[PDB]
Order: structure tokens, then C-alpha cells, then sequence
């Protein structure tokens, strides 16, 4: 892998102690979200990384069962379309053996963006097939 | 005889209790000293 | 005027009677020795006691009732109060449980 | 012995036991089955699968040629439980638990 010089510098700083929109308790899935947020913030485009996660999830369904145990994002063909900051994190996760936290990381990254973008997401829990009527 | 058989039983029970603890305190050191987290390394440099 | 509750997280592990809760990112949070209510069903709940607040936000619950109906992935609400039980003279002559239920 | 497929590479050797990191694509072995560690180009050791872990690492009880087992060697799998020779022809002989005389 050839990390871009920009990601190399952020990966060296103590971004974990930087200021963020919300004070979320430290966690393994939170460290990556903080990293991606800071990298995205410098580039100024938060949405792209969010969109990439949606393709990571779609690709995952096609990958073999228990792919996270044997996966090498470098070798996987689908993950080539992901953004540079997004692909860097996946390799970083793989070396640390934490590729199963992708789903957890995505939610946190959205929360930080929503806090910065000032959006409030309301979860409407409905029965399977009962989502037709949500007027109430 | 009844006073000594009572202490023998109390000594073969305390023995098993206190021995399993010794071997299960070491199991926690060899397990609780397995450092983990998110290792910060130049993984690309390898 | 809704009867709003306070969701804190989701059940993660159920090791017999004890259990663990994973926080929902950016949710209110829970306190120590307080009583939490796991939503076994949209209308029914099971009680637990907070025993350990961890560095990662994971909560350590001791389950009390309906422990067979507790399943991982169930939402958990917070009362925000230490266990208060019904007391007085209206409870005399009755058989109750530690949670105050008759 | 059908050394069907390579299932991993030796990683740890704690005396008479071993661990195997998975081969390309985590082929996966069965439990309580026999594996053959390629100690030499034309020689093999033997091991019994004892632990199948989530990471894909496989715990092995070594059974022969323990002093020739080194980390990094390939591990073929047999896919069969342990079968030993039996019959009237095995009487009056000293036999190994693996069936060898």
C-alpha cells in the first residue's frame, strides 16, 4: 500500500485528544471514526466517506462467509473503488485484526457529521412490512 | 476419632479450594497481561 | 405530553444472570447502582442493576427478573433512580419480591 | 493417507503442541482429524486437531517427529478421523498408537 502523504501526517498526530462536536466515550470503533472525521474535515468532504461505507456493506454481502477473518482489502477487488482515507482505515483495521468493526465505525462517523452538520436522526422502529404508514 | 476426621475433611476441602485459586490466579496474569488496543505503527512500512 | 423513556444502549452479552450493555453512540448515558429496564417486549420489561461503568462505555448489569426472556440486541431504557420499593402499611399482609412486585 | 489440501502454516511450537495460521482462504479443517506437517520434502509428521478458533488458527497435538517440526512449514489435512490397522495379523506384535509397528 502507498498511503498518501496527508494521511501519513494525521496518523502520526494525537488526534484522539483533539476537540470534536460530541464527547463520545473512547472505544475501538470510536478511534477510527475520529480519524476519518479529521481526515475528511481537512479535505472538506464528509459525505464521500459515508457513501463508501454503503458500498462496503453491499460488497460484504457478496464476499464469502467470515471474510473479515481472512480478508486483505488490498487483494479484494470491490474495495478499490473506495476513497483514499476510507481504504487506509480498512488496511489499518486489518493489521490490527479489527475488520469486524466497520459497521460500528460507520454509525459514529455519521453522528459526528450530524452534530457538525446539525442534523438529528429519529429512529422509527416498525414491524416488518409495516413501514408503509409512518405519518404518525 | 470424630474430632480428627472432622479436621481431615476440613483440610481436604480447604486444600482443593486454595489450590484451584492459585492455578486460576496465574491464568489471569497470563491472560490479563496480553496487551491489546489499536496498535499505532507504520504498518505500510513492512 | 408523551411518556418518553430514555434509551441508553443495547444488550450485548448475557452470561447467565450477569450481562453487559453496549452504549448507543451519543446517547444520554447511565449512572451507577441505578435500575435499568431491558425491553423484552414492546410492553414488557426486565430489571437490572448497574454494577460497573467501564472506560469504553460498556455497562455491567446484574439481571433480576425475566432473565430467560433477556436476549442480546434488546434495547435498554434507564430510570435514572436508585431502586425505590413500595413501603408502608398498605404492603402489610402481602407477599412481595425484592423488586416490590406483589 | 490422502494429504488432500494445505490448510495452513505452522505458527507456534510450544513443545509437543502447535498452532497453525490459516492457509490462503481459510480452507478449514475438521475437528479431531489428522493432519500431516511437511517436515521434509518427502517426510511428514502427524497431528490431531484439538482447537478450531475463531481467528482461523488451528490447535494441533503433535504425535510424531516432534523434533523436526518448525514454524513456517505447511500442514496438509487428511479429512478423516484416526483409523488404525486391526485384525488377526496384528497379534504377537508391538504396535504404536498410530498403527505403526
Amino acid at each position: 500500500y502507498t498511503p498518501p502523504e496527508g494521511l501519513k501526517k494525521l496518523y502520526a498526530s494525537d488526534f484522539e485528544n483533539s476537540k470534536y462536536p460530541l464527547n463520545i466515550v473512547p472505544s475501538d470503533s470510536v478511534l477510527f471514526a475520529k480519524f476519518l472525521y479529521k481526515a475528511a474535515e481537512e479535505k472538506g468532504n464528509f459525505d464521500n466517506i459515508l457513501s463508501d461505507f454503503q458500498k462496503i456493506a453491499a460488497a460484504a454481502s457478496k464476499l464469502p462467509i467470515f471474510w473479515e477473518r481472512t480478508a486483505v482489502v488490498e487483494k479484494i477487488p470491490e474495495f478499490k473503488q473506495l476513497s483514499e482515507p476510507t481504504f487506509f482505515t480498512l488496511v489499518w483495521m486489518q493489521n490490527n485484526g479489527m475488520l469486524e468493526l466497520i459497521q460500528e465505525v460507520a454509525e459514529v462517523y455519521e453522528t459526528f457529521v450530524n452534530a457538525k452538520q446539525k442534523k438529528a436522526v429519529a429512529k422509527i422502529f416498525v414491524a416488518p412490512g409495516g413501514e408503509k404508514n409512518v405519518e404518525e | 476419632q470424630q474430632r480428627t476426621s472432622s479436621l481431615y475433611n476440613k483440610t481436604r476441602q480447604f486444600g482443593i479450594t486454595a489450590a484451584l485459586i492459585e492455578i486460576l490466579s496465574a491464568m489471569s496474569s497470563l491472560e490479563g497481561n496480553a496487551m491489546k488496543g489499536v496498535r499505532r505503527n507504520k504498518f505500510w512500512e513492512g | 405530553f408523551f411518556k418518553t423513556t430514555e434509551m441508553i444502549g443495547y444488550v450485548h452479552s448475557i452470561d447467565g444472570t450477569i450481562a453487559t450493555l453496549i452504549p448507543a453512540p451519543g446517547n444520554p448515558g447511565v449512572a451507577y447502582n441505578t435500575i435499568i429496564q431491558i425491553q423484552v417486549s414492546p410492553t414488557t420489561f426486565a430489571a437490572g442493576l448497574v454494577f460497573n461503568l467501564e472506560k469504553d462505555g460498556r455497562i455491567g448489569i446484574i439481571l433480576m427478573d425475566n432473565i430467560t426472556e433477556v436476549q442480546s440486541g434488546q434495547k435498554v431504557m434507564a430510570t435514572g433512580q436508585l431502586l425505590h420499593i413500595p413501603v408502608g402499611a398498605g404492603v402489610l399482609g402481602k407477599v412481595v419480591n425484592p423488586l416490590g412486585h406483589e
